[PDB]
């Protein structure tokens, strides 16, 4: 719906360092969990996926 | 009491201190529910970083003169902006400076920078980046 | 539900809101004995500061009421200074609150205050007769009057 006007605030790391655009950057990560049996693309630390165990997280 | 430093110090005066600030801290704070947090049945204390993300919540979310207890620096115009009263360019230039002016008056904030700026319908989006101390 | 009022408005959760409404009590409870010490200041008023008007003026008694104390005071203002008709008048209706009318006997040097004591009891009326020959020329005679 159409609710009344706010103010939204969102919080950011600052990363000094700049993502890469050419083909190159790209890593290819095999790892061996019984939890996730997917393939997961990650842009960002906040897109990990959750239920992972730490010790792949780290 | 004795000495005269205007000119310059005496080789064997040992000043006394190197003056710097104390560790930022304040009560934790919880966003999507807008709440103190209690931990072991008391409050919570963070520090530096989200300390200071906690006051700039704070300090955003305030209007400027609404309010008796706080003085005149306090707070932000930002609700002046609503409804397109002034034309776009004009709202972005003032908006900017807005959140600048009133953010400043941390002493723990260096300096902040208004990067960009879209309008998207009725919405519109910027980013804001902080230098602080630590 | 009146502190709250003056924060803005993401201050609206129970931990504020229990912090603020013990202070509204606290501060309800100070500006009531703000006014009960202010009421004191008034003769009329006084009920446990009477002691400091007796302190002013310098009489001991032991304690009996609220309105005889009172009465004891305001006479002891009354019948300080000139004396003539009207402050005999002044202090029996201080007494006997009610309008009272004096008759003279020049002749045989004799008053009487006649008053209505519908509502007055006997030993008011014999503190008001000390008060008074306390207060009267030693010469003249004084007769008590109650009309029922």
């Amino acid at each position: 719906a159409i609710g009344l006007p706010s103010i939204n605030i969102s919080f950011k790391e600052l990363a000094t360092t700049v993502k890469e655009r050419s083909a190159r950057g790209i890593i290819a990560m095999v790892l061996k969990d019984a939890k996730a049996l997917g393939l997961n693309e990650i842009h960002e630390k906040e897109d990990i996926p959750v239920d992972l165990s730490a010790e792949n997280k780290e | 009491s004795t000495i005269f430093p205007f000119i310059g110090v005496p080789e064997d005066y040992i000043l006394p201190k190197t003056e710097e600030l104390p560790i930022f801290r304040e009560v934790a704070w919880d966003f999507e529910k807008d709440e103190p947090i209690l931990e072991k049945g008391d409050f919570k204390i963070i520090e530096k970083k989200e300390a200071l993300k906690v006051w700039i919540y704070k300090c955003i979310k305030t209007n400027r003169y609404e309010h008796e207890i706080y003085s005149l620096e306090y707070g932000t115009e930002l609700s002046e902006l609503i409804g397109q009263k002034y034309t776009k360019g004009l709202t972005e230039s003032e908006a900017s400076r807005f959140i600048k002016e009133a953010l400043l008056i941390n002493p723990y904030i260096l300096e902040v920078n208004v990067k960009s700026a879209n309008f998207n319908r009725d919405i519109l989006s910027a980013n804001v980046k902080v230098s602080t101390i630590y | 539900m009146k502190l709250i009022d003056k924060l803005p408005s993401f201050d609206r959760n129970y931990i504020v809101e229990e912090i603020q409404g013990a202070y509204d009590t606290e501060l309800n409870i100070l500006k009531e004995d703000i006014d009960d010490t202010f009421n004191q200041l008034f003769v009329d008023t006084a009920t446990w500061g009477l002691d400091m008007w007796e302190d002013i003026l310098c009489i001991e008694k032991k304690e009996l009421d609220f309105d005889t104390r009172r009465s004891n005071i305001k006479a002891k203002m009354r019948s300080r200074g000139t004396s003539t008709i009207e402050v005999i008048k002044s202090i029996c209706e201080a007494y006997t609150k009610s309008e009272t009318d004096i008759k003279v006997y020049s002749d045989e040097f004799t008053f009487v205050l006649s008053f209505i004591a519908n509502n007055c009891d006997y030993k008011t009326l014999l503190d008001c007769s000390d008060m008074i020959e306390r207060v009267k020329p030693a010469h003249l005679l004084h007769y008590l009057e109650p009309i029922i």
